[PDB]
């Protein structure tokens, strides 16, 4: 029943999920803002994302940024990530099915079945990884994007991105409520802002009290300033992805989000095809055999058949009761036959 | 030395594999040499100049 | 109410310097009250003898 459920699309959405967070990490580390660790002035970068829509089309920065972002994405361990992600998914399904199966008891037999699944996946792991990288070799050089793919990227990016924003906006508001007044949190934010500008200097690596704020309040403050900048950037980048400018595929350097997500869905499906073949059918065919052979060898070699029977209390008695009634019967048989071999 | 010799031999074979794996994923195994790079950039320039 | 003293400048919803100016003010208050009670007593009828 389970194997009749799994197939390949589940792998598709499995791969696309890790690859999705890879996109976010790449996209964040190439475009958005970096976190605030201390209270020193940050040196002012020349290029900013707010001015991304209205930028010269042939900008070596924004070009270098989207190009290093995509090649950083593609020259990743996609083969070994598809291999481990599918492995952990199959093995996790098997452990569940086992939890609900009649092997809830008998933990040695159960461990025999789990370890069989694991040893199958771990034997087949290499060929699947390296195979997937080799089949991806053409798409690493030219992941050429079709307008349909560009559309699918566009509809995804809006979902993925606003998901990033809601977790952001809740936690700002949760902050204000936890620190006290919205105005008091505005106060430490004005103070962190002041300190991040030249208006005021603090010169501490770990500042305990400045302007009447605790070490806890300075941390809540920087936290607040990081949340605010990345909240605004995220909405803006959602409005970018819903703009007319990103509907078309021609402004690829102006819509890093849609593009990176397109490359992620493509590499996901082509690596997935190989994955299912090399690895999934390998499981469905090696698993039942390995399960039976290790169970049999384990039962007959280690004598754990007898312990498998001794393990459940109800069958311990059932087998005990049957053997006792059998022994008395055979006894009475020997008595009556003894009277038979000797008349008196 | 000799006792360590075999465990060292095995680790060395491994690090040779991984070195190959990154030589595969990030460079596609494109072999490179200094005089080669020099020859090709020279020729791209002489194309430019042509 | 209790707080620890890694940062004695800033506690509560009151600022660093406001805390400071409040502590001076309380010392001033206590020492004034005692001083004035002690003057009114030094001038009391019970100190005459």
């Amino acid at each position: 029943e389970f194997a009749s459920s799994f197939g390949r699309p589940q792998l598709q959405t499995l791969l696309k999920d890790a690859l999705d967070q890879k996109v976010l990490d790449q996209l964040a580390a190439r475009y958005w803002n970096r976190p605030i660790e201390d209270l020193s002035p940050a040196p002012r970068e020349p290029d900013n994302i707010i001015d991304l829509p209205k930028a010269d089309p042939d900008s070596p920065y924004w070009h270098r940024q989207l190009d290093t972002a995509c090649s950083g994405l593609t020259r990743l361990g996609v083969g070994r990530l598809a291999a481990t992600v599918a492995a952990s998914a199959i093995q996790q399904h098997v452990e569940k099915l086992l939890d609900k199966s009649s092997f809830a008891k008998h933990p040695s037999a159960r461990k025999v079945i789990s370890d069989a699944a694991a040893t199958v996946l771990a034997d087949r792991s290499y060929a699947t990884s390296d195979g997937i990288e080799i089949s991806l070799k053409p798409y690493k050089f030219d992941p050429d994007i079709q307008p349909n793919e560009w559309a699918q990227g566009r509809e995804h990016v809006v979902g993925v991105l606003q998901a990033e924003l809601e977790q952001c906006q809740a936690a700002m508001k949760a902050l204000e409520n936890s620190v006290g007044g919205r105005k008091k949190l505005k106060e430490v934010m004005s103070f962190v802002d002041k300190a991040r500008k030249g208006e005021i200097i603090v010169e501490g690596d770990h500042p305990s009290g400045a302007g009447g704020f605790s070490a806890a309040l300075l941390a809540r403050g920087r936290e607040a300033v990081f949340l605010r900048d990345r909240a605004d950037i995220l909405s803006l980048r959602i409005q970018a992805a819903k703009s007319r400018q990103c509907k078309t595929l021609t402004n690829k350097y102006y819509c890093p989000e849609v593009f990176l997500d397109a490359v992620a869905t493509k590499l996901a499906q082509t690596a997935v095809l190989f994955l299912n073949v090399e690895m999934l059918n390998d499981f469905y065919v090696r698993f039942p055999r390995e399960v039976e052979a290790k169970l049999h060898e384990h039962m007959h070699a280690g004598g754990g058949l007898e312990k498998f029977a001794r393990e459940d209390p109800k069958v311990r008695r059932h087998l005990d009761l049957i053997r006792r009634k059998e022994l008395l019967e055979t006894v009475l048989g020997k008595i009556e036959e003894l009277h038979r071999i000797s008349s008196g | 030395m000799s006792s360590k010799l075999n465990e060292t031999t095995e680790a060395i074979q491994r690090e040779l594999e991984e070195t190959t794996y990154q030589f595969k994923v990030q460079y596609n195994e494109q072999p490179m040499s200094a005089e080669s790079y020099l020859a090709a950039s020279l020729d791209d320039f002489k194309h430019q100049f042509h």
